[PDB]
């Protein structure tokens, strides 16, 4: 049979390295490598991001269409205009055919 | 949009110039913060498509998802560190960079305004995802699951680059703006009724549909995790966004043309979903789990309702992390037990008592338990099937009964029962695998929240 | 276990003079290495 | 095509004509790219040929990337040319033969009825 | 031709006997030519698709 | 070391200075070319 | 920087676009038109150069 | 005239000819050369008729490159028979 | 060689395509083709193997009928014009057999045989050459008559050869002969847009030539013929393992890399020209190139084959380089995509 | 920095990637107040509505 | 008699309009 | 219809239908006879391709 | 030549006859030229085993050739509709039977079926579209 080697087992990572973390093999690049991940991962995206993403303001103008809303109905009601016209595009405007 | 982009090129100097054992941090931390810099382009106040220059643009329905293909490096990189350790620094640094260069290919396609840019960048991705899954692929099959992956799509991909062509000369651009606020009126003609097929065969066949979709099975299977995730969260929902952009024009034609897919997709949500009920392999059931609910998006993508089309992002993009998150903890299992037989490992609440937490989270999400975006999608795609024809209800309600059934199956026969007499003794878990979890549930949480983000165009 | 990398018989297929073998063509051997035809005596 | 143009230079790169255009920016990120698709040919060859891939040959990374993009801003200039012959040559055409392309004018929407498919 | 180094060069060492019009040896014309010569000076800056 | 020396045991010195000094005669006409270009463009339109 | 800079910055996105299709398509209506008329700079097929026919007085007479 | 459908056929039976090998490689680069009469002979006989002299270079030019030609072709075929001994094309059949 | 007769035989192969591009009197370029088969003759058999006087003496029969066809095509023309010439006015018959010829000397199509076998005989080096340098020749004198030739022919010789090629090229194993079916494939192409865009004609070449020669000079470095002896390509060699893929995966078209332009703007000159019958047809078995490329790279790259011991031996040894050509032709090859535009 | 220069390279990118991304602004500058829903006269004090 | 010589498109060149109107180059 | 009926389709068979037209295609005596009447064919049928079409 | 084009000029499902014989023919030529490529390449092994593979090819072409002419004439004739494609493949789904069977296999007359219909229903729609095929250069 050709020469090829023997399987590799895998280690026991916990064995030595009893603190390890996931990421690597020695101590102390294995620490570096989940106290940056953990940071920069959850404390400052999904803590940051989250609280930009709040922030952002009448997302698609939803917050603005609430209030057009609101002064369109106080005003259509007051001057009893019918709130949703039946036809948008004014029939003036329009050249039907004949 | 060139900060979500550049940026992203210059982790492919970051992660060959840098020291071999510190080149994993380096990569991961600063694309964090580059998925941080991804979450500007939500900021958008007024309706207006944010049209940033001439080939780059976001609108509402690619932006969630340049946000979810950012994300995923960071998590991609952190779910592939464990098996590629094993290798010798320069196949790392290989895999990292193959990786880097999905998202920077997919960024772009997703954020591209010209649609043959989505062609040249939408099968370019082939190139980068065939060497994650072949060159690191570790069952024998790979060779196969690899041709399999590019002729499917690369036969499908030929007659959208002609039919693509074939439009630019009847119109006259390829530009998704101008397309839209122009007239491009299909006539019903024999040929249209191929136009209509070009265009949309190659996007249902990266999507998987009922008839194409043995290419995903296979190729889930002996691909590697990171590339077993970036093909159910990032590559699949290449075909949707295309549909989505692509049937604006070919407007009249779907109206009659759909019924062969719509029936193909929902028989086939049926089946798909079945056949998960008895498949030994676990990534061969998460799979065909994304097989079922990603015929529910093609079945959505066509009906073309508006709710329909925000059923379908609200789907797509929780769908997406709900299925790297069960293909992440299946490669867990697959790991320490090195088997993907579902049967074996029976038990492990009992010795890993969070990932089956997580476990039990993840197969929530996968069925539609209520306060989550995954129901909304559902819902809302059932109310528009339902309004195409009443109909629809019974065979979008079998999928439901099946999908409750497998994905608790799942936790049943993987994370209950009797433990495992003796497998090799199973380690702890790393905090980097359930932080590589964690990672994509605490955005499904924030993203059921506030579920508008993701609404698609349509809504 | 590892990657599968090719065994023999996997590398074996692609010898012989054509890749799809067929019912008179297999009865062909792979051509010199040397590009030099043991020929005859002649 | 464009040859057979009266007035062709038989055999010449750029005819004077294209004195009349703009000089192609040093920065043009084309001949910008052509930099990079320089430096990498430089890289590459150090590989091939077993030699420390960065730290080795720094003159011939820079013979690279300064040939390359020498080429870059000569190779632009004409192909500019190229495509500004195009347009003199096809604006003028639309022109010359005014009837064959004829200036249309569109009705407006209010005009035009344009058929609703209802997708119900 | 497809690369005219000889227009450029100036040279004509290909050009000088394609038609029977052309000089002939010791000024001898040779057969025909009386109708040649009407039929490329009359296609000359006029293109062939109008040539013919 | 080698016991069959390097061949390229040291530079040819030769071939950095066509190298080095190729490349600077380069850019001398390079950017001499653009800057004249620029001229003669500005001049031979308007401005 | 606000909703006026996207809304100005995409009309002037369509004006080069629709600018760059109106032209694309001219020019192959230009480009029909020359190949069967042969009466623009491009596609002058060539024919035999004048500069070669012998307009000299010929020993044999009569021609 | 139709002379000149006679010297056009015999290059077309010349064609067919060549186009045939008859297990002779020898008689092939023969038959070959009965072209190459058959145009020097055309040639010849149309810049005849046409008082083109200007021409007449060519006839020979024909013949100068296509003696040349043969002599490479009976080269190759000289050495065919000191591999095999003979000139039979069947022997050409190891490149398969 | 006595390096006298190297500069002779050299300057033929190389006047040979020269004269006949800069002429115009047809005969000067028939000459100019006959110096080339003339030229090649001598190095084909340099290893004097009993394979390659069979090569030569086929390349020979093959090259000398056509040149002789084409030459009968210059006669008749002299008595139906008096023009050593092609004119608007040219019997069809006349340019088709010109068309013939040049596609057997070139051979494309049906007239494809000889050059699978001829690959197969010849050294890697004279290989390139009888495939890049001496495709120029026949080229040029299509492309000047382009004007006149027929659309439908053409076609059918495009169409063929790329079927041929891509099918003869999914079983062979033999990389000298994958070559050559390819270059069969690719010719195809070029000849499918010569009646309607001559100056693509001269892209699909070039294209091909700075893919083609870096490939071959790959396939030399470790002068392997076979499949199985460029897959232990990572052991002798593992840098040409990374543009050894990406350069075999852009001779097929696949979008990113630089070799997809050739294909797209062929067929976006033939669906202007309207050809979307032909044109689709072709793109869908070019996808068949592909499969056999990318099987190749599955034994080079991206999976391992077994080497031998004696391997080893052949590391220690310094590798003899590849030439400064590999790698400026093999970048400009890969990706130059980015610079589509200028290229056309 | 002792070898940790690498760190600047991607945050770099973004540096210009906001400068090329103000160049395309620049370059897209027409209509800058001719946009019918914006078009206003200059206030007082600013020679450009979006810069 | 002899025919009229192709007209001849006149002008200086100008740079060309919107550049070169490939696939998405904004050139 | 998993595995078997949608494999055996789609897959499989455009596998199967090619290599046999590489197979038929490919075997080839090698003998210079063969191939070069082929050419004769080819002649024949493009000078009817020219003659019908005339 | 006037010939083979007259199948085109009477309307589909009209005169079947002629459709037939036209088809046969057409596939008896390409029976021919086949044969011809077989033969002279792989040739045979004495001239009579060679004439017989000329006519088994010749007649397998030529029935390919009736059966889809008689289908899709008959086709359209039953189904009352000269202008759907459909017919045509319902003729080309026949003519892959035909092949299937001279060549005893189920499977073949599967592929054949499926391709050669669909190819067959494509001509169809060409000339129905008025498709152009090797057009001239109008660029
Ligand atoms: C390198 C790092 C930066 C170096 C900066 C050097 C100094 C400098 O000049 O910077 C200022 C300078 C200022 O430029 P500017 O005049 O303000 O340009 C602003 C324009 O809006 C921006 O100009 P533009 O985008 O209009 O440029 C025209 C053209 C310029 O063309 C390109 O650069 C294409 C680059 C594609 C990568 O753009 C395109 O070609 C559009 C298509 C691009 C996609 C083509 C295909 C993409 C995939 C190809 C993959 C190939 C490899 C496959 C491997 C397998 O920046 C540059 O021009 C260079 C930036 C880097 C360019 C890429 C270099 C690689
Ligand atoms: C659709 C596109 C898809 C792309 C991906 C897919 C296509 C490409 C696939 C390539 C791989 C295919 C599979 C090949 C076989 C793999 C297994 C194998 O046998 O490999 C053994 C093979 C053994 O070689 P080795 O002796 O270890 O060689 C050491 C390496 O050279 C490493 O040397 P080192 O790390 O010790 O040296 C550091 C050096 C390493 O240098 C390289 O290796 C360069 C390689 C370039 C390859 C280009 C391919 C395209 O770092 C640099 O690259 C230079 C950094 C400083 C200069 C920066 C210049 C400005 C850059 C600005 C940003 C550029 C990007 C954005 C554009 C500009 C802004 C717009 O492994 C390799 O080296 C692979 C080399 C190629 C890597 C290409 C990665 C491309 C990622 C994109
Ligand atoms: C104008 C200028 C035109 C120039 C054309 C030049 C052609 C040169 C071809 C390469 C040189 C000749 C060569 O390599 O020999 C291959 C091959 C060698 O045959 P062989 O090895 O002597 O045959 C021994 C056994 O009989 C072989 O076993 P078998 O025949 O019993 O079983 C094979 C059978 C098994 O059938 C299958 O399983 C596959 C069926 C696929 C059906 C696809 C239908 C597509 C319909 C599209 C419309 O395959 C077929 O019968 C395919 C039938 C397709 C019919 C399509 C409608 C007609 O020669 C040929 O097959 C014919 C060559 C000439 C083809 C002429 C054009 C095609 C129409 C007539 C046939
Ligand atoms: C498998 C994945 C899905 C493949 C789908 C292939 C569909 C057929 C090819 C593309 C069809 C298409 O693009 O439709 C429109 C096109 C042009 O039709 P038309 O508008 O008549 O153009 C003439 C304009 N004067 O009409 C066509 O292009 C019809 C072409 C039909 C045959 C193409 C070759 C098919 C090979 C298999
Ligand atoms: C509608 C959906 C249509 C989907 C089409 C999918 C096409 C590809 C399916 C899988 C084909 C395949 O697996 O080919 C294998 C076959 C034999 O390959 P083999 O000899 O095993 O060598 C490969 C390395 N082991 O390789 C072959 O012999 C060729 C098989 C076909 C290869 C692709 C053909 C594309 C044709 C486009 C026209």
């Amino acid at each position: 049979q050709w020469q090829e080697d023997p399987e590799p087992e895998d280690e026991n990572v916990y064995a030595k390295n009893p603190d390890f973390h996931g990421y690597d093999s020695d101590p102390v690049v294995d620490v570096w490598n989940m106290r940056a991940v953990f940071f920069f991962g959850f404390s400052i995206v999904l803590v940051f991001g989250t609280t930009f993403v709040a922030y952002v303001p009448d997302y698609r103008m939803q917050e603005w269409a609430r209030r057009e809303a609101e002064r369109l109905v106080k005003y259509r009601e007051v001057n009893g205009l019918p709130i949703m016209e039946s036809n948008y595009f004014d029939p003036s405007k329009i050249q039907l055919p004949e | 949009m060139l900060k979500i982009i550049l940026p992203s090129l210059m982790l492919l100097p970051l992660t060959w110039l840098s020291s071999p054992k510190k080149t994993w941090t380096n990569v991961t931390s600063y694309s964090f913060l580059i998925s941080l810099t991804s979450l500007t382009l939500l900021w958008q106040t007024d309706e207006n498509y944010k049209n940033f220059s001439n080939m780059f643009s976001s609108d509402p329905l690619s932006t969630p998802l340049i946000i979810l293909t950012a994300w995923l490096l960071p998590l991609m990189l952190m779910a592939s560190q464990n098996h590629l350790k094993k290798d010798n620094n320069v196949l790392q640094k290989l895999y990292i960079s193959m990786l880097i260069s999905l998202q920077i290919l997919l960024i772009m396609t997703f954020s591209a305004t010209e649609l043959i840019m989505f062609y040249i960048l939408f099968e370019a991705t082939l190139i980068p995802t065939l060497i994650i899954i072949t060159r690191w692929g570790n069952q024998t099959e790979r060779l196969n699951a690899g041709i399999y992956f590019l002729f499917y799509t690369l036969i499908g991909s030929i007659p959208l680059l002609i039919a693509l062509i074939l439009i630019q000369n009847h119109v006259g651009t390829l530009n998704l703006m101008i397309l839209s606020f122009t007239t491009h009126t299909l006539d019903a003609s024999w040929s249209n009724n191929l136009l209509w097929l070009a265009c949309m065969m190659a996007f249902l066949i990266k999507m998987p549909l009922y008839g194409v979709h043995l290419w995903l099975p296979k190729a889930h299977v002996e691909a590697p995790i990171a590339g077993s995730m970036i093909l159910a969260a990032i590559l699949l929902k290449l075909g949707s966004y295309g549909m989505i952009r692509i049937s604006i024009i070919l407007d009249p034609l779907t109206k009659y043309m759909a019924y062969p897919f719509i029936l193909l997709s929902l028989w086939g949500m049926i089946m798909t979903s079945s056949i998960c009920l008895r498949q030994t392999d676990l990534k061969s059931l998460i799979a065909y789990s994304s097989v079922s609910h990603m015929a529910l998006v093609i079945a959505s993508i066509m009906i073309q309702t508006p709710w329909s089309f925000m059923g379908a992002t609200m789907l797509m993009i929780a769908h997406g992390l709900t299925s790297s998150l069960l293909f992440c903890l299946a490669n867990s299992n697959y790991e320490r037990i090195h088997s993907r037989t579902m049967i074996m490992a029976r038990g492990l609440q009992m010795v890993f008592p969070l990932m089956a937490t997580w476990w039990l989270m993840a197969s929530l999400a996968n069925l539609a338990l209520p306060p989550s975006i995954n129901l909304m999608g559902e819902l809302f795609i059932t109310m528009s099937l339902f309004s195409w024809s009443n109909f629809t209800i019974i065979l979008m309600g079998i999928n439901i009964i099946i999908t409750g059934m497998y994905s608790m199956y799942m936790i049943i026969t993987t994370q209950r029962g009797k433990l495992t007499n003796h497998m090799i003794n199973l380690q702890p878990s790393h905090t980097r695998e359930l932080t590589l979890m964690a990672l994509h549930m605490i955005p499904l949480i924030l993203l059921t929240t506030s579920p508008k983000l993701i609404t698609g165009l349509t809504m | 276990a590892r990657q599968w990398q090719p065994d023999i018989e996997w590398a074996e297929q692609f010898s012989g003079a054509v890749m799809y073998p067929s019912k008179e063509t297999a009865h062909w051997k792979p051509p010199p290495w040397n590009d030099v035809d043991i020929l005859k005596e002649k | 095509m464009m040859n057979g143009r009266p007035g062709h230079e038989p055999l010449k790169f750029l005819p004077d004509e294209a004195r009349s255009l703009p000089p192609p920016k040093l920065n043009d990120p084309r001949l910008v790219y052509m930099g990079l698709l320089g430096y990498c040919t430089g890289l590459m060859d150090n590989m091939l040929r077993m030699r420390p891939v960065m730290r080795a040959g720094l003159h011939r990374q820079l013979l690279f990337v300064t040939s390359f993009v020498f080429a870059g801003y000569f190779y632009l200039k004409r192909q500019n040319y190229l495509y500004a012959v195009k347009d003199h040559d096809m604006f003028g055409y639309i022109k010359l033969h005014p009837e064959d392309f004829p200036e249309k004018e569109k009705k407006t929407y209010a005009e035009i009825l344009e058929p609703f498919h209802p997708v119900r | 031709p497809f690369l005219d180094i000889q227009k450029k060069l100036g040279i004509s060492l290909d050009r000088h006997f394609m038609f029977l019009s052309a000089e002939q040896p010791y000024k001898n014309a040779a057969r025909c030519h009386a109708f040649e010569k009407e039929w490329i000076e009359c296609a000359h800056g006029i293109g062939g698709t109008r040539a013919k | 070391f080698y016991v069959r020396e390097p061949v390229n045991a040291k530079p040819n010195w030769l071939a950095v200075g066509l190298s080095v000094g190729a490349s600077v005669f380069m850019w001398i006409y390079l950017i001499q070319t653009h800057n004249e270009d620029v001229l003669e463009y500005k001049r031979r339109n308007g401005l | 920087d606000g909703p006026e800079k996207n809304y100005e910055k995409t009309l002037a996105i369509l004006q080069i676009e629709s600018e760059k299709a109106e032209l694309r398509l001219k020019e192959q209506e230009v480009r029909r038109l020359m190949r069967a008329r042969g009466d623009g700079p491009w596609y002058q097929f060539p024919t035999p150069e004048k500069e070669f026919i012998d307009h000299s007085p010929k020993a044999t007479p009569d021609n | 005239p139709s002379t000149f459908f006679n010297l056009t056929m015999a290059f077309s039976l010349s064609l067919l000819g060549t186009l045939m090998f008859r297990s002779h490689l020898m008689s092939t680069l023969l038959c070959l050369e009965g072209m190459v009469l058959s145009l020097f002979i055309m040639t010849s006989v149309t810049s005849l008729n046409s008082n083109s002299m200007s021409s007449m270079p060519i006839p020979i030019t024909i013949l100068v490159f296509a003696a040349c030609e043969a002599a490479v072709g009976l080269a190759l075929l000289v050495k065919v028979s000191n591999t095999y001994g003979t000139d039979y094309v069947q022997n050409l059949n190891l490149l398969q | 060689m006595n390096p006298i007769t190297l500069a002779i035989i050299y300057f033929t192969i190389f006047l040979g395509p020269v004269i006949t591009m800069s002429s115009t009197n047809l005969m000067l370029m028939w000459v100019g083709l006959e110096f080339s088969l003339l030229a090649i003759i001598p190095m084909l058999i340099n290893k004097k193997n009993p394979r390659s006087t069979e090569a030569a003496t086929k390349y020979f029969v093959t090259q000398a009928t056509a040149s002789m066809i084409i030459l009968l095509a210059i006669v008749l023309n002299y008595k139906q014009l008096g023009t050593w010439m092609f004119q608007q006015q040219t019997n069809g018959l006349i340019l088709n057999m010109t068309l013939m010829a040049l596609s057997m000397k070139l051979g494309l199509a049906p007239f494809h045989f000889w050059l699978p076998e001829v690959t197969q005989g010849i050294p890697l080096h004279m290989g390139l050459i009888l495939l890049t340098w001496q495709k120029i020749a026949p080229l040029s004198i299509l492309i000047q008559i382009y004007p006149l030739l027929n659309s439908t022919i053409i076609l059918m010789l495009a169409i063929t050869s790329i079927f041929m090629g891509a099918w003869g090229g999914l079983n062979q194993t033999q990389m000298r002969k994958i070559m050559a079916y390819s270059s069969i494939a690719h010719m195809g192409w070029m000849l499918a847009i010569l009646p309607y865009n001559p100056s693509l004609t001269l892209l699909n070449l070039m294209i091909y030539i700075i893919l083609t020669a870096p490939m071959f000079m790959a396939l030399m470095l470790n002068n392997s013929m076979t499949i199985n002896s460029i897959s232990l390509l990572w052991n002798k060699t593992p840098a040409m393992l990374t543009m050894i893929s990406l350069m075999l995966l852009s001779l097929g078209g696949l979008p990113p890399l630089t070799g997809f332009l050739p294909k797209w703007i062929i067929i976006t000159e033939l669906m202007k020209n309207n050809c979307l019958i032909m044109a689709t047809l072709m793109a869908m078995m070019a996808l068949l190139n592909l499969f056999f490329y990318t099987r190749l790279i599955y034994s080079t790259s991206l999976t391992m084959f077994p080497t031998n011991n004696n391997s080893k031996m052949m590391t220690h040894q310094t590798k003899t380089k590849p030439n400064l050509m590999f790698s400026t032709l093999a970048i400009m090859s890969t990706m130059t995509l980015p610079l589509a535009p200028q290229l056309i | 920095l002792r070898e940790h220069w690498v760190h600047i390279l991607v945050p770099a990118g973004f540096v210009f990637g906001c400068y090329l991304d103000r160049k395309d602004d620049e370059k897209l500058t027409a209509f800058r107040n001719k946009s019918m829903l914006f078009q206003r006269e200059l206030r007082p004090n600013e020679e450009v509505t979006w810069k | 008699a002899r025919p009229e010589p192709n007209p001849v498109i006149e002008g200086d060149l100008k740079p060309a309009k919107h550049g070169t109107r490939f696939f998405f180059w904004t050139v | 219809l998993d595995l078997i009926w949608l494999e055996k389709t789609i897959p499989k068979s455009t596998s199967t239908l090619h290599t046999n037209m590489t197979t038929l295609t490919t075997n080839q005596k090698g003998l210079i006879k063969l191939y070069f009447m082929s050419f004769l064919i080819n002649i024949i049928l493009i000078i009817i391709l020219y003659s019908i079409n005339l | 030549k006037r010939f083979f084009e007259s199948y085109h000029e009477v309307p589909d499902g009209t005169q079947c006859h002629r459709k037939t014989y036209i088809t046969t023919a057409l596939g008896g030529i390409c029976g021919i030229i086949g044969s011809a490529y077989s033969v002279s390449l792989n040739p045979a092994d004495s001239t009579l085993e060679a004439v017989a593979r000329v006519g088994r090819y010749t007649f397998t072409a030529a029935a390919i050739g009736a059966m889809f002419g008689l289908t899709t004439c008959v086709s359209a004739q039953v189904r009352e509709k000269p202008d759907d494609p459909l017919n045509y493949f319902i003729g080309g789904c026949a003519g892959g039977l035909t092949l299937g069977a001279r060549t005893h296999s189920y499977g073949t007359a599967a592929m054949g079926c499926v391709y050669m219909g669909t190819a067959a229903a494509l001509f169809k729609i060409g000339k129905l579209e008025g498709w152009e095929l090797f057009p001239t250069p109008k660029v």
